[PDB]
């Protein structure tokens, strides 16, 4: 337990704790504004992917073995999140683009004229 | 087919990062670091976590340096300018107290504008020789040594610059990782890494050669350097036991207030009464001898089967060839040649006093320290030495810029950005009603 | 390592129910794999009598015991059960749990359990 | 890509675009703060209405025959969003008021002590 | 009509929640700093309320039901008294020493709800 | 029992709070308060509410005070400094009148560097005696007053400080409550409260002893104080009727210009033509006596003893004992002893004028007011008296350091923070 | 009969807007426009967008102007204040290279205070006749021109003002639209509109009548104005071919240094080494004349006759009657009457050099340019002309202001605010 | 789904190469496991999918499956290898098993 308490744990166990002077004046404003921007960036991505309010969010995007070809049993019970982040860092934007596309298609189907009303 | 992308938020990962830290807790340090200190910081050990640290590339050091320069200059803005004193000075020998010569000082007279801008008055002041430069050969005409390059600002007599402990704290979204390995040298991997939000309190001490009033090593004496076999790098020796040192100026300088103009005034040394000796400083002899021998014992692990010896600084001005420190607002320049002289009850180190101080490497700025009356004594501990290198291996009490004084306290801290959002495969597809 | 173990097997009277169960605290808590049960009678190979997508509760019982092998799981307890009802008098088999570990392919049926056996009879 | 027709499904790309010397420092802070204000303004308006965490939302407010007087095929296939917004259905303050009132009535009905539906 | 319902009963005032909420975001060097500080703080206050609502499960809501029961010690009143006779300004004081308790309970309840939902996902 | 905690957002409640208000409307006030006001300001009456107002602790008074000083000080930066004038002055008796008998002015000559360096000239100007200090005994050697403790800045010639009304407006998340009780009288509950976003227009008038242009009481004369029964406190008497006051300088000045440097010149009185009185104020006698009678009738409800008296301001310097008027560009210091002398067609208040003006009660930051060419008359409305108190009661004109004047307009307003969250029991469980 | 309101967030629409753009990358432009950029063309063609542009009402021109002035004022703050020099100067005719009659130069002596106020020294420096004003008749006594009205600040010799390209970039929520019509005249609808995040890289080159450096028209020579008919408007001519112009001060100069006070120093001309002909600015006769004729052929589209003529500039001060060049650290003021003289081998233009200048059209805060030691040569590309219209029709090489110089490159860009929220009807009612 | 015990009997002499054949009724991955165990005791995977040789098992004792054809290969028969070979129709829900090959050694 604790902030980053699970940093050395395997991903599986770690997933169970996700619930955890004008010169000076300009520096303070920059710090406050930046903190707000970071907050909004994460919430906006969760919203656009359909994960608003969820610590765990499943999606309709399949896992592509090209990003990683490992078995779940050698990921979740074996490697830490720091290692995982490095392993698939190169596909981060690909995944995000796919998640956005899937969510937008889901919404278009939701309000299509056929079989709605 | 049967694996799906799942988004996880609150994932315990981070990236190396550079951000702006804020400083948490009359005087300057106390009004600038106005943010309250966390009364009960929660240090969290990250089990089965290792991380890479590098004290020589640590931006916390660089940021502290910039904050200090800024505070110093901001603090001195609303103060008296001494530009009007750049007038030629007519100087004699100075004979304070008895019928003798006060070496190190001169009695200078000068023509200064009265509050009315038309008339002038003749005033006297005593100055240290180190702040006064002779205008020509065999002349009695002198000038303040820094009127050639910049304005000299008188420090406000009401403002103390005495170091107080301060804490650097990360902003939301950031955390500071701390190395708790008792023998870690400052670079490379560190096991037993913990997370904190604020650093321990440190003091913005600005001494050179000998570090004063810092923390002590948890383990044995640690010699920290970048590429230690490189003669171009500075060696920081971090002691595990302190050495007590006391510096005194056993006399009373009177204060003369010389009006400059429209609410402006200069504080001059009036007269000096007391024991006229060169601000002597006492360091325990047996403590020093044993301490230095212990340093050599460890230094020999990097330089084996060599005769390690010590010499006084080889050169530069009296900002680096000496031990400069500012304890009571009185700026001392002590001779350490009595310490760094070896072939591996106290040692008296003579000291000089300067009143015009060019701090750091600002060059274009200078401060005048108002005289301090009364008889001043300062007590401090030596908590680390700064050495430079180059069958005899010679070390000298040389040094770098003032960043090195803080590298010695911030060597165990790193700033990282927290990145809570990430993805991984699982085997559960979104239900979609 | 994984340590799935079987429990509560019984010599149930024919047409009786028995709460056969297993647990595998060492294995991932549903974050991975899936529940699967298999059994074998004496002089028999094996059959995939039941399964569940333990991450949730998507059941996939085999037709052979469609009316009885009501497999269920508690992700929270790292445990699973197959409390079959109306045991056939012929339903005498060892039963074991397995981890349906997979990699964008059919599962490997890894980490087979202790296989405690039942002995339903008339 | 504002050309095409109104029947666009590229909406995520226009959303992720938002939210990324003291004279200069003030100007840059003003620019950042304003970008945040506008983002939040739109999110709050959507949040007051029933459309929260979605890019496309339907409501209980009927479409008025006097706002456009066009069919769905004309609107979605023969026009793009720039023309739509500039020429017709360009009295949006009417709609916004209707949307806020309808939503508050709905939310209030959901907690009526007599029918906790 | 911002605060127009301030003297209205608690029940009646529930119909002006949108009005009161929609006016929370808007509607030389030193001066510029003071104004940036004012705008930044207005944003931070808005966001802190939104974060707290999210913590309690009120994502996008003006009125939220919960799993936390009302304690008769906080206020021993019935619904016909508190919603119909009192205005918000008249009882807010009564809960001034229980507010942190209630907020803590709402947070704990939300965490337990999420755990059950997290442990038991819906798939396929 | 049911009853679950229901969360509400957008709840119409508030708490006392202190924030930064913004100012909304060449001229200095217009330049700074560049923000426009609502052409049709709205006001919401809050029915069935009670609010406690406390004017003596109202942070808006302090905030406006600090911003006014800041604006003033900033406004004097981009113009002429007069340090070069702090030289020994000759100061002969002024000869501006026909018989050389003004006796309130000196003709001062001095040696000053002109805009071209290494060239000095003998220049001269007329100065008021109140701005001149003798350097020693029995010696015609004089100086400007503010040369030994500080320095004098010349007022910027293109900037008007005319007290055009300004409005203070709350930032989002805040609101200003206003008291609509005509007989409020001071700290305590107000039973008729309305909400506004901006205050009414307030004129940043800088008088002392008597308040000038401002609003009138809507009720009877209102006497306000922190504690009327304690001495050592300011008593603000807010009249429901105005008293007309006419102040003038019935003579003609001509300005001379002494170059100081590139971009700079000193302006000074060259010559003055006309009669001897420098200035005076015209107060109708019957109006004034009737006005005090009305004040006393109300004063007596707090002080029942008869034979209440008024006295001519105790004593102190010429910033305290007299009135103070920023009339055009001239600063008048009028003797009000002709008004405050009583026991319970017009009154002439003789007036003096100064050019070196101390700003508020700051040390230094002296300002020099250039002479205003020609003749000047100002007419203004007296709206109230600032009295202090010390058998019978004795009242004297007095005042605090400006905040007390500003308290007379901001007394009815309070700033509150809006707090949209709260909880309540309901019959519906999640 | 069954349509419902649907709310769409992320709608690809915009409205015209005025916002703050940021400027992206010892040089001042390189210190202020600090944001690094990669190529990142991002030229997204919108395909069917036909948007309205107006270069004469474009707020970016004004914003660029304010930022440039701000940068110059900020850049000159930490520099020497030349106030102790507003003293009487005792001047004679300058002598150098064995000639005591150098036209344009005076040898001035003066008394200036040293770092120590009680002491003074007599100094000597050479000055230009355009920097120095006589105090009285029949006298050697002179003063610097701007000591009459304001402060003079010496530009720091270590600071570079080279007009390296800079980019203006939109803040999030805003976009810059580009007009890609090769014949666009500066106003009205523009087809083929594309969207970018930053401008192409504009060099803040300053001139008064010829437009130097920057891009050429990709079409034919384009005549642009707010109103061609109206004689009160500036006409900009954007050439499709450049004219190469070379300017030089081939003579050498030395510099001296005066310690005006603690720290600070004044730089001044020491000696002239060489002949005394200045600038020698020229363009080929084979390029001019023909270029001017091509401009006339385009003018004839609006002025369809043979009575077109070019005359020398009119009156006003030097800053508006001649051609200012920022050649290195010195300011050239060239006589172009030799170019604008026609009715419808190289041509040399004599010029004068000025050191104390009032920038743009501002008053006070004069800047002093320290001399360049050694000789200087500048080569630049004339890309356009600034012309006005003062029967027959006469054009003059002048008029306008300092903003017209940037309109010439910013005319193709527009800033719009993205407004990604709108409403449209659907067949679906909320469930 | 279904699969045949194509090698219901599959004895081999020690040190002989061998494979226990499987014939599926349809193309599928053909994960397999050895019943190297007592009755009512755990089985262990030989390979997963078509050719994912099991961890902690000889890789030599493996062959890839294709279409509906598969076999549990062995580099050489040994007494240690004397375990039945169970073939799963590892594509099907509740995958069907072929009766395991005797695979005696
Ligand atoms: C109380 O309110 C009255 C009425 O507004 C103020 O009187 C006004 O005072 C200003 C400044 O002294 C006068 O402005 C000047 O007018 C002359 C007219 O020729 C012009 O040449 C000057 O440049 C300047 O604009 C204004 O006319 C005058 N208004 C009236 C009706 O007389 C009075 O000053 C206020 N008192 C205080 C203490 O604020
Ligand atoms: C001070 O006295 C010593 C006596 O030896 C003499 O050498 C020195 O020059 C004197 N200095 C001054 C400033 O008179
Ligand atoms: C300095 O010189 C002055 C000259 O009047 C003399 O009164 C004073 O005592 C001298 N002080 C010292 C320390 O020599
Ligand atoms: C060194 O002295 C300082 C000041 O007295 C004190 O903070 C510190 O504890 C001392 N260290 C030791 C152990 O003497
Ligand atoms: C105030 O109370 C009266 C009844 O006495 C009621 O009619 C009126 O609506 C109330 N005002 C508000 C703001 O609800
Ligand atoms: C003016 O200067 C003269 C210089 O001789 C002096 O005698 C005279 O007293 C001064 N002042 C007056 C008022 O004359
Ligand atoms: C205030 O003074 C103006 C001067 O023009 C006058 O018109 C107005 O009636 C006066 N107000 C009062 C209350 O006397
Ligand atoms: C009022 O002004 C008139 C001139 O208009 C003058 O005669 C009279 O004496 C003045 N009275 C007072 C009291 O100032
Ligand atoms: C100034 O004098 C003129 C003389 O004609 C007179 O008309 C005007 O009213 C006077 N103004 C003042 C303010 O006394
Ligand atoms: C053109 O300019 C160059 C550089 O000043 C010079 O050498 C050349 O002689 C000039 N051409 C003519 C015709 O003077």
């Amino acid at each position: 337990l604790g902030f980053l308490g699970a940093a050395g744990s395997t991903m599986g166990a770690a997933s169970m704790t996700l619930t955890v002077d004008t010169h000076w004046g300009i520096k303070q404003l920059q710090a406050r504004v930046l903190a707000v921007e970071h907050y909004l960036r994460d919430q906006q991505l969760l919203g656009i992917w359909g994960c608003s309010g969820k610590l765990i969010c499943t999606t309709n995007v399949p896992w592509n073995s090209t990003w990683s070809n490992k078995t779940l049993s050698e990921i979740w019970d074996n490697m830490t999140w720091l290692q995982w982040d490095k392993e698939i860092s190169n596909y981060t934007q690909i995944i995000y683009g796919l998640l956005e596309e899937s969510q937008n298609q889901q919404e278009k189907n939701e309000t299509d004229n056929l079989t709605c009303d | 087919e049967n694996l799906w992308v799942t988004v996880y938020y609150g994932v315990p990962v981070w990236k190396d990062a550079e951000t702006t830290l804020f400083c948490a807790s009359h005087n300057v340090w106390a009004t600038h670091c106005c943010v309250p200190t966390d009364p009960n910081p929660q240090e969290i050990v990250l089990e089965n976590v290792t991380e890479n640290f590098n004290m020589w590339k640590n931006n916390m050091v660089e940021q502290m340096h910039e904050d200090i320069i800024s505070l110093w200059d901001q603090s001195l803005k609303p103060c008296v300018k001494l530009t009007p004193l750049c007038v030629t000075l007519n100087c004699t020998n100075a004979t304070a107290s008895n019928s003798s010569i006060i070496e190190g000082m001169k009695n200078c007279s000068f023509n200064i504008t009265t509050e009315l801008r038309d008339k002038r008055e003749k005033k006297n002041a005593l100055f240290y020789k180190l702040d006064i430069v002779q205008l020509d050969g065999n002349s009695s005409q002198y000038r303040l040594i820094n009127c050639n390059t910049s304005a000299i600002t008188q420090a406000c007599p009401k403002v103390s610059f005495e170091p107080i402990p301060i804490h650097y704290c990360a902003p939301a979204g950031f955390a500071i990782l701390k190395c708790n390995n008792k023998t870690f040298t400052g670079t490379g991997p560190c096991n037993n890494v913990s997370t904190v939000q604020c650093t321990h309190g440190i003091k913005p001490v600005v001494s050179t050669q000998l570090l004063l009033n810092g923390s002590l090593a948890e383990g044995e004496i640690i010699i920290r350097s970048e590429n230690i076999t490189d003669n171009g790098k500075t060696i920081l020796v971090h002691l595990n036991e302190s050495v007590k040192i006391e510096c005194t100026r056993p006399n009373n300088k009177t204060r003369t207030s010389i009006r400059i103009g429209p609410g402006q005034a200069f504080y001059a040394t009036g007269q000096v009464i007391g024991d006229i000796r060169e601000a002597y400083c006492n360091i325990s002899e047996s403590t020093w001898n044993e301490t230095l021998g212990k340093v050599v014992k460890q230094l020999r692990k990097h330089f084996p089967h060599k005769n390690i010896t010590f010499q006084p600084s080889s050169g530069g001005d009296l900002e680096v060839t000496t031990h400069s420190f500012n304890c009571g607002g009185e700026f001392f320049y002590c001779n350490t040649s009595g310490l760094f002289n070896s072939t591996w009850d106290s040692i008296t180190l003579p000291c000089r006093i300067k009143q015009i101080i060019n701090m750091w490497q600002e060059v274009g700025r200078a401060m005048y320290a108002p005289p301090i009356q009364g008889n001043i004594t300062c007590v401090s501990n030596i908590t680390g030495l700064i050495l430079t290198r180059d069958n005899t291996e010679t070390f000298r009490p040389g040094g770098g810029d003032m960043r090195d004084n803080w590298r010695s306290e911030l060597y165990k801290y790193k700033v990282v950005k927290i990145e809570p959002l990430g993805v991984a495969p699982t085997a559960c597809k979104r239900r979609v009603v | 390592x994984x340590x799935x173990x079987x429990x509560x097997x019984x010599x149930x009277x024919x047409x009786x129910x028995x709460x056969x169960x297993c647990x595998x605290x060492x294995x991932x808590x549903x974050x991975x794999x899936x529940x699967x049960w298999x059994x074998x009678x004496x002089x028999x190979x094996x059959x995939x009598x039941x399964x569940x997508x333990x991450x949730x509760x998507x059941x996939x019982x085999x037709x052979x015991x469609x009316x009885x092998x009501x497999x269920x799981x508690x992700x929270x307890x790292x445990x699973x059960x197959x409390x079959x009802x109306x045991x056939x008098x012929x339903x005498x088999x060892x039963x074991x749990c397995x981890x349906x570990x997979x990699x964008x392919x059919x599962x490997x049926x890894x980490x087979w359990x202790x296989x405690x056996x039942x002995x339903x009879x008339x």
